[PDB]
RNA sequence: AUAAACAUACUUUGAAUCGGCCAAGUCUGGUAAGCAGGACUGGCGAUGCGGGAUGAACCGAACGUCGAGAUAAAGUGCCAAAAAGAAACAUAACGAGUACCACAAAAGGUAUUCAUUCAUAUUGACAAUAGGCACCUAUCGAAUGAAUGAGUCCUGAAAAUGGAUGGCAUUAUAAUUUCUUAACUGAUACUCGACCGUU
RNA sequence: UGUCGGCUCUUCCUAUCCAUUUCAAGCAGAAUUGAAAAAAGGUAUGAUUGUUCACCAUUUAAUAGGGAACGUGAGCUGGGU
RNA sequence: AAUGGCUGAAAGCCUCUCAAGCCAGAAUUUCGUCUAGAUGAAUACUUUGUCUUUUUCUUGUUACUUUAGUACAAUUGAAAAUUAUAUACGUUGUAUUUAUUAUCUCGUGUAUUACUCUAUCAAAAGGGUAGUGAAUACUGAGUUAACAAAAUUUAAAGCAUAA
């Protein structure tokens, strides 16, 4: 119908050389090449929507989502920190995450 | 510490690993380098070894002190009955070596060649090349064959004839023929396919391939010996008589 | 032979910083990397400052009778006499500079008409050739 | 240190025509055409006009210019400029390399081929092996006189190598070269005209 | 790099309290400027901070940071062998700007870190007193050179994509 | 969404180790890469010293069993996969999955010769190199170390250049006519209202 | 002057322990030693955490269970979280690349960069050409010659399984030396808050 | 942690003995001497001694020097200790 | 490779190059030859023609059997080479994912297509010819939406026959 989101790549969690903090996930929004273009996205919704091959004998949804918020910039290359309701699965590394346009501030 | 005395190593590492082959026929791993300024010709044949005799040969070489009465040499006898060409295949030079393109086969195929495509012939329905033969003369198949001929002349660089022997002319109990791909070294690919098509179903004699006083290469499979020890396999030195647990081993 | 030279009086175009896409004039060459641009502050707003050659681009205009260390008064006279602003706007870069400013004021409705109109015009131009 | 600009040029006499296409100079003159490729990524070659005499007129000159660059690089401006001078000279007055033959006791026979694109050296120091020595495309060997030959050609790089190729095939081995002064040498290098 | 004007006096038995020691010190900040100033007094006049009072430590700014001048820095540095006096010429628009050039040139050509160089004096020379072979080529009025092999300039990091579509070209610029 | 597209990288005039760093980083970001012409890459060093480095590389081999030792692939398409594999996580599912999305081919095979090509400005030899430095093509080094198929690619590329050359001219005429036909309807009076809109925004 | 009331002064009973080891802007014996023995201090032993790839001692910092934030040593081409710009001597080489640390010397080079001193540089210095190897003449017209010092480079540089700037790789760097920008990344240490226990 | 030497066998180093390619000599030839590339190939038979070592008699293009837990004892021998 | 040379600057001369560019030169290196060898390719017959899983028969495999479920042809993706790139311009300043005006109905013909399909010549082609459909421009007009719903991407049981 229409595209109302910008794809972001789940690069990985906030980490160090030999540590990992899955509370915060790092995202690379498409088209953001510097930390000065991040102020717009600080606070926008982010959704990790995935597909699960459920059986017809069940009632669980076949398309489930985990939502979260962009909270702060991370580095000088337009990388952001996102905190979700549940920590992202490491199986979803490098997949696409929808960066919505709400909560709007215009 | 270094070895006291230096001696050459036993055996050759150019042949390791020493794995026994599976098929009796030995596929030649190369062919003489092609020259495009000559009449196309076959570059190989296939024969069955019969035995060895010895011939007294008069020496024609000069500046040699060999006796005038004639030297004594051993000679092997390789019976080579005529082989029947039953098709031809083109090859193309790609970035992963030669890649066969097609294989245009003859209308009539002997039962010897049919036996190669089965493992229990006496139980088979023996329907090899049945569709290829009964539908050979259709307009659809004839047009398809012309496409295969035309494809080779445009996108190929190597032509080989799928020639097979005739088991009926030898004392061997084997009935299924032996199939060999013989390259056609000669002119351009346009006249190679023309030569190849002219050879379909036509028997080729050995004299057509090899001439007189011709130096050739032979590829075959050596005589089997089964499990063997270190002494026979590599020629190592046998141990002194006093040795405990045995003599014929590498210490 | 190269056409554009880093000389005294050569008109250069700023490519980064606060004065990106603004004209400038070289009036000094300190070394192979640093030049003193004095694109008239009263005309284009570029202050008399030293800039690195990696930040500017050459153009096809040179202001006549410009000597090294020219004052802002005499340099302003030579800049307007050559009509540099008039000639620059007819160049490929000049039309590209005004395009960037022009397309930057579009709204959502503005981009709607252009996308619809041009897509119809472009399709029609394809029909006109057979 | 780094030179801001190094300028060298060569003068074009009225008989030769020079056309440059991306550092690829072709020079055609009365004797023939010579082509070369100066694949140096830091030189600009362009035909122009420049006064070269203190009180003389303007003439046609091929100009080679190297801008900011170290002394390791600026040394190639004179090298490339000299090569075009030899290219200009080669097609105007071809080069010749008079080569003489020296032997002690064994006479040497030079069997020059009919066309002149090959030679043959026989019985050098009483040897049975025959030295053939081919020639580059564009170089011709001729027999000037007795125990003397000359090489004719347009390219001084092809001629000199062919002249040196013949000498390098006739070196005395495992012997005192201060006494066995044998082989084909080079007397002098000059022009055909 | 900033330049400071520092004055002080010594009030004890050895020194009369009427001699004022002035200086012009190039330091990253004003704390370092006093530190440099005190060591000059301690190693030359036996004056220590415990027996001296500072008077004025004011910054010095360039009167005309728009005029190109040729400088001549006289300095002494310490090498592995011994101590040497060197004179270097620089082209810049500010006195503090040229000093940073000298520090960066000394630390690269001579591998001499900052805590070996002492700046004796810095003056301004004419257009013909320049003796540096490279710098002597840029003092004339008729100097021009085609800046070539330019990498295309990006307006800002905003448009700096990692992967670009189409061929990449340099510029005759 | 799912990025099913493939980013075709034309490795001509690039640096072997600078392409790999950009590609290997973006392979972990769920991107499918296909590097065409992985033998046109440039490595710093003349052919003399580049063979010395290869000579040292071929020395590393398991002494007790050469068939277990390091396998030295001479093909340039395999001299880039090894370089890329060195910058990916080793011995984990993340690194194995990010390498299955990479391909070099020596020439330009049937599907990848008509896709849009992309370049890496961080890896171009015209940006990261001194022009006086001598480099070495991977294909040129491949023959020196025993890559047999350096003549098939040179011939196959040539017939691809003379196939696209005639396609380019055919489309040049088609695009010239369309551009001249668009200018006709842009100047028509019936289309004045639409052109007035475009002229305001600078499109026309 | 500063600090100190869960301060200060203790009393009684008693456990374990007296094989030690390491660092050093330290010393003695020894050719030297990851050798032997000492003065002062700090550590390991008894000690995890972040960094140096890996390491008892090195650097930061010592630990109840957590949430969020600035930080430390140190890093910002990929493995690996995080940088962009500026100038130079390096690099045609298994040269350079994170201290303790896991090696290199004397010496030589018309290799290269900078600086100092001296002489010749004009109507004419050197090289070249021609004339009467040194010397003088004309053209050629702008730098030339000599010494010394400081950096970098090359030689000096040979060992045994195949291999180690950590690896891939880089080469007007993705190396080195120094900078600029209210740049960034990051510990169980610091700040705020919540809960558990001791005083 | 089976403590010398010898036998059998493989591999590695070059600070090369020979063969291959080179430069220098107080290198006429022959025979040599000094040095560079190069470790892919070869480098022996016996009297005495447990000997490593040594010293002899030959043959050879040469009869080079070393490492691998002073390679190698669920491989041998047990001559020495 | 060592080495000997060619042209040739730096350094007007000289010089094999601690410069660009070449030649000759080893029991050397790589092709060529030999042995083992992975992913593979061609042809012959048995099939199948949107797709899968769980069972299940066989020494084993394939086709095969039953009950389902799912989609149904029609705008995606290519100049090459060089970079001191002949001249002119510098065409500035966001690569893929990610560029269609909600759906349906009535409308006239023309034109276009790296569009689909049919036939033919060819062809290891974003091929030629003819025909048909689809979308678009000329270019309209008309209905409907409110609350609900707008997910396939994979399931479960068998062995009659043939190779």
């Amino acid at each position: 119908k229409c595209r109302l989101h910008v794809n972001a790549v789940f690069m990985g969690f906030q980490r160090a050389q030999r540590n990992q903090y899955p509370n915060v996930a790092l995202l690379q929004i498409s088209g953001v090449n510097t930390k000065e273009d991040t102020p717009f996205y600080i606070g926008k919704r982010v959704a990790y929507v995935y597909k699960v091959n459920v059986k017809k004998g069940s009632n669980k949804p076949a398309i489930r989502a985990i939502f979260g918020k962009i909270v702060a910039p991370h580095g000088n290359h337009g990388v952001v920190k996102a905190r979700f309701l549940h920590n992202l699965p490491p199986k979803a590394m490098g997949q696409n995450l929808k960066v919505f346009l709400y909560p709007s501030n215009i | 510490s270094h070895r006291k005395f230096e001696a050459p190593r036993h055996g050759s590492l150019a042949f390791h690993p020493r794995k026994r082959v599976h098929k009796v026929r030995a596929t030649v791993s190369a062919f003489p380098k092609d020259n495009a300024a000559e009449k196309p010709h076959l570059t190989g044949f296939l024969g069955f070894k019969a035995g060895m005799t010895h011939v007294i040969r008069e020496v024609k070489r000069t500046n040699t002190k060999l006796p005038k009465d004639g030297v004594l040499e051993p000679v092997t006898i390789i019976e080579t009955p005529p082989m029947v060409v039953a098709g031809f295949v083109g090859y193309k030079k790609t970035t992963t070596g030669l890649k066969p393109i097609t294989a245009v086969f003859a209308e009539h195929i002997a039962d010897e060649f049919k036996r190669r495509y089965t493992k229990k012939w006496y139980k088979n329905t023996k329907n090899q090349f049945a569709v290829h033969t009964e539908k050979y003369n259709d307009v659809k198949a004839k047009s398809k064959r012309e496409r295969q001929i035309r494809l080779i002349k445009n996108r190929c660089d190597v032509v080989r004839v799928i020639a097979h022997t005739q088991m009926a002319l030898v004392p061997l109990k084997q009935k299924k023929a032996e199939v060999m791909e013989i390259q056609i070294n000669g002119g351009s690919i346009a006249e190679k396919v023309d030569f190849a098509v002219s050879l379909l179903e036509k028997q080729i004699s050995v004299n057509s391939v090899f001439g007189t006083d011709e130096c050739i290469d032979v590829c075959s499979v050596t005589k089997g010996h089964g499990y063997n020890g270190v002494i026979k396999r590599f020629g190592v030195r046998h141990l002194p008589r006093k040795t405990h647990r045995g003599l014929r081993k590498v210490a | 032979v190269f056409s554009r030279f880093v000389e005294v009086g050569r008109v250069v175009l700023m490519k980064t910083g606060p004065f990106a896409s603004k004209l400038a004039v070289i009036v000094e060459i300190l070394d192979h990397n640093r030049v003193l641009v004095d694109g008239p502050q009263a005309i284009t707003g570029v202050p008399r400052q030293v800039v690195n050659l990696n930040t500017i681009s050459l153009t096809s205009f040179v202001v006549n009778k410009v000597t090294r260390g020219m004052t802002h008064k005499k340099l302003c006279l030579r800049f307007t006499q050559d009509a540099i602003i008039k000639r620059f706007n007819k160049t490929a870069t000049g039309k590209a500079i005004e395009k960037r400013i022009l397309r930057e004021k579009m709204t959502d409705f503005d981009k709607f008409q252009v996308s619809i109109i041009n897509r119809k015009i472009n399709a029609a131009a394809k029909i006109a050739v057979s | 240190p780094r030179l801001l600009k190094k300028t060298e040029h060569v003068v074009i006499p009225e008989g030769v025509n020079i056309e440059i296409n991306r550092k690829n100079i072709k020079v055609t003159g009365p004797r023939g055409s010579l082509t070369r490729e100066f694949q140096h990524p830091k030189v600009d070659i362009y035909a122009s006009k420049l006064v070269v005499k203190k009180e003389g007129p303007k003439e046609n000159v091929v100009v080679i210019d190297m801008w900011y660059g170290n002394r390791r690089d600026s040394a190639v401006v004179r090298t490339i400029a000299s090569h075009i001078k030899n290219m200009i000279t080669g097609v105007t007055k071809g080069y010749q390399y008079k080569m003489r033959v020296v032997y002690a006791h064994f006479p040497v026979t030079l069997v020059i081929a009919d066309d002149g694109k090959s030679i043959q050296v026989q019985n050098f120091l009483g040897e049975k092996r025959t030295r053939h020595i081919e020639m580059y495309d564009g170089v011709v060997v001729k027999k000037l006189g007795k125990d003397e030959i000359c090489l004719e050609g347009n390219d001084v790089e092809k001629v000199s190598q062919s002249a040196a190729n013949i000498h390098a095939a006739n070196l005395v081995r495992n012997k005192d070269i201060r006494q066995f002064l044998d082989g084909v040498y080079v007397s002098e290098k000059c022009l055909i005209e | 790099m900033k330049e400071y004007y520092i004055t002080a006096r010594c009030t004890d038995k050895a020194h009369n309290p009427n001699e004022i020691f002035r200086s012009r010190v190039f330091a990253p900040n004003y704390v370092v400027a006093k530190s440099k100033f005190w060591m000059m007094l301690k190693k030359q006049h036996k004056v220590k901070k415990i027996n001296a009072e500072l008077l004025q430590c004011q910054p010095i700014f360039e009167k005309n940071p728009t005029v190109v001048k040729n400088y001549q820095i006289f300095l002494r540095y310490v090498s592995a062998g011994g101590i040497h006096n060197i004179t270097k010429q620089y082209r810049d628009v500010t006195r503090v700007g040229a000093v940073r050039q000298m520090y960066n040139d000394l630390a690269s050509q001579y591998r001499t870190r900052q805590d070996k160089i002492q700046l004796i004096s810095i003056t301004t020379v004419g257009d013909k007193a320049v003796k540096n072979p490279v710098l002597h080529q840029f003092v004339g009025h008729h100097v021009k050179f085609p800046m070539v092999h330019c990498k295309p300039v990006i307006a800002s990091k905003r448009f700096n994509l990692p992967i670009k579509a189409g061929k990449l070209t340099t510029k005759l610029c | 969404s799912t990025n099913n597209k493939v980013t075709v990288i034309d490795c001509h005039g690039h640096v072997l180790g600078r392409v790999a760093s950009v590609v290997a980083k973006h392979l972990l970001l769920g991107q499918k890469f296909v590097l065409v012409r992985c033998e046109d890459l440039q490595v710093c060093g003349t052919l003399k010293m580049r063979l010395v480095q290869w000579e040292l590389y071929q020395r590393k081999r398991v002494n007790t069993n050469p068939t277990r030792g390091a396998f030295h692939h001479r093909s340039p398409a395999d001299m880039v996969r090894k370089a890329v594999r060195g910058m990916l996580p080793k011995n984990n599912y993340r690194g194995k999955l990010a390498l299955k999305n990479l391909k070099c081919f020596e020439g330009c095979p049937a599907p990848y010769d008509k896709m849009k090509k992309s370049s890496i400005p961080e890896a171009a030899a015209i940006y990261s190199f001194n022009p006086t430095r001598k480099r070495t093509l991977l294909g040129e080094l491949g023959t020196a170390v025993g890559w047999k198929y350096a003549d098939v690619v040179a011939k196959n590329e040539a017939e691809r250049k003379e196939r696209a050359a005639k396609w380019y001219a055919a489309k040049q005429l088609k695009q010239k006519a369309v551009a001249e036909a668009k200018e006709k309807i842009l100047a028509d009076e019936k289309y004045k209202a639409k052109v007035a809109i475009l002229k305001k925004f600078g499109y026309a």
